[PDB]
């Protein structure tokens, strides 16, 4: 009793939906081999293995699947199905750094759900080509490319139209989707308090589901816009609100980063004495994870902080440190600097005695 | 003691918290109302 295709793809499709999809793929596999007349089963099995594939990280091969899919959702004229397809091409695409084609794709998608009256497949498709034009703008490279500019543009006008669709549909989780990209496009284009105003939106609506994970990606996004804005007391009340999440959710790695955000605000403040403290909060978490590199950071940071105090003994400590580090690591630059502030110590230290 | 936090500012400048940027659908097989959901919330590279 040789297993039927329709059954493999039962299990590959099971499987992918349990977290194993390196598993899932080989049914979906042997599905095809077995094949079937059903075309629109076997698209689906195909955009299956496309996805699957995706979330292995074989784009090579999830681009195969996809564009399989959408080459017999066209034979088949299955026009939701041509949608489906054109948006997984897209974002592979996308992935793959074809963005010409991504673009084309994605817009495909958004012409066949308006002509279906598919009002929330017109949401993920405008979704899909604000992720794309994203995508694009930061594929490049003291001057902005407009070519930069113009992709990140386009970004936010697609996020832009999402947004208002999906408030119109009461889509409450993916407009804080869509604020929090929209927010991120404008901070890398450099409309600072556009950026805070949607993420902003972005933290109300994370709150509202209790997701601390998109709450805490809120506060850091607030944080490094108000930062770029000149105001950094604003900016050091947002770091210690993701220091909190980051600390509740037992997150390491995230509460070391924003001890050192906090660090670098507090220094810019010329509160040399906390950005010590968070200076040092973040050179423990680094080297409990055994984080050489932000070790130096942090060697780095403490010696500057030390030295603005006029604390000249600590200074010398963590320039030691720093070089130290440096080197270990094979930091060219850095233990050159490294070198320079331990010199300039000794010096400091040697001429305050009369001659 | 500017260069410790102007490499922080660097680097901060390219620095984002994105949500997802790899919504995929899905083509379900299974025609159990146990799961029609169609949406992938991937993470890209």
């Amino acid at each position: 009793m040789e297993a039927s295709c329709l059954e493999l793809a039962l299990e590959g499709e099971r499987l992918c939906k349990s977290g194993d999809c390196r598993a899932g793929v080989s049914f979906f596999e042997a599905a095809v081999q077995v094949g079937t007349e059903d075309l629109k089963t076997l698209s689906a099995i195909y955009s299956q293995l496309g996805n699957a594939y995706f979330y292995l990280h074989d784009y090579a091969k999830a681009l195969e699947y996809h564009h399989h899919d959408l080459t017999l959702a066209r034979t088949i004229g299955d026009q939701l199905g041509e949608a489906k397809a054109s948006g997984n091409l897209g974002n592979t695409l996308k992935v793959l750094g074809n963005f010409d084609e991504a673009i084309v794709c994605c817009q495909r998608h958004l012409d066949i759900s308006r002509e279906l009256n598919d009002k929330v497949g017109e949401a993920r498709a405008l979704y899909n080509l604000g992720n794309v034009y994203h995508a694009k703008g930061k594929s490049f490279g003291g001057e902005f490319p407009e070519e930069v500019r113009d992709a990140l543009q386009a970004a936010v006008d697609f996020y832009e139209e999402n947004l208002s669709l999906v408030t119109a549909l009461g889509d409450r989780a993916a407009q804080g989707r869509a604020f929090g990209n929209l927010g991120n496009t404008h901070y890398l284009l450099g409309n600072f308090r556009d950026a805070v105003i949607a993420h902003e939106q972005r933290l109300l609506i994370a709150k509202e589901f209790g997701d601390k994970a998109a709450e805490r990606r809120a506060y850091s996004n607030l944080g490094n816009a108000y930062i770029f804005l000149g105001e950094f007391e604003t900016a050091s009340e947002y770091y210690k609100k993701t220091l909190l999440l980051a600390r509740q959710l037992k997150d390491r790695a995230v509460e070391a980063q924003s001890c050192y955000s906090l660090g670098n605000t507090y220094t810019l403040l010329q509160d040399y004495e906390k950005a010590i403290d968070y200076h040092l909060k973040h050179l423990a978490i680094a080297q409990e994870l055994n984080d050489r590199i932000g070790e130096g950071r942090a060697c780095w940071s403490l010696g500057n902080a030390y030295t603005a105090l006029g604390n000249h003994d600590q200074a010398m400590h963590f320039a030691e440190k720093h070089l130290e580090i440096s080197r270990e690591v094979g930091d060219k630059s850095g233990e050159l600097t490294a070198r320079l502030n331990l010199s300039d110590l000794q010096m400091v230290l040697g001429l305050s005695y009369s001659t | 003691q500017v260069d410790s936090v102007q490499r922080w500012m660097e680097d901060l400048k390219l620095m984002t918290e994105c949500e997802c940027m790899c919504v995929l659908q899905a083509k379900p097989i299974s025609l159990e109302e146990d799961a029609q959901g169609d949406l992938i919330l991937a993470g890209g590279p």
